[PDB]
């Protein structure tokens, strides 16, 4: 393509899209933590008989 | 020829399931105790036979 002097290309990042994606990612991260806790207790009962 | 594939950066963990081992331990302990009880029964029977 063509060029243009006296100008620069931006970072093409929108905080609107990232903030909503950050919230979703955090919950997904929170959620999987339940499985470890669930798997931990489900094994604690068995070893303790 | 039926061989597998190679994945870099991975490792195959032991295929030991820690869940079933505990119930197997329970069953083994109970069976061993029952057999020991059978040994004790035989010994008691012979001892009371020979007490005459």
């Amino acid at each position: 393509g063509k060029l243009t002097n006296g100008a620069l290309e931006a970072s093409n990042v929108d905080l609107s899209k990232e903030l909503v994606n950050m919230i979703v990612a955090q919950r997904n991260y929170q959620s999987n933590a339940q499985t470890i806790k669930t798997q931990d207790q489900i094994l604690n009962t068995l070893v303790n008989l | 020829n039926g061989a597998g594939l190679l994945y870099q950066g991975y490792v195959e963990t032991s295929n030991v399931n820690v869940a079933e081992e505990l119930v197997n331990m329970i069953q083994v302990q109970r069976a061993y105790e029952i057999n020991s009880k059978a040994v004790s029964t035989t010994d008691q029977m012979l001892q009371k036979l020979t007490q005459l």
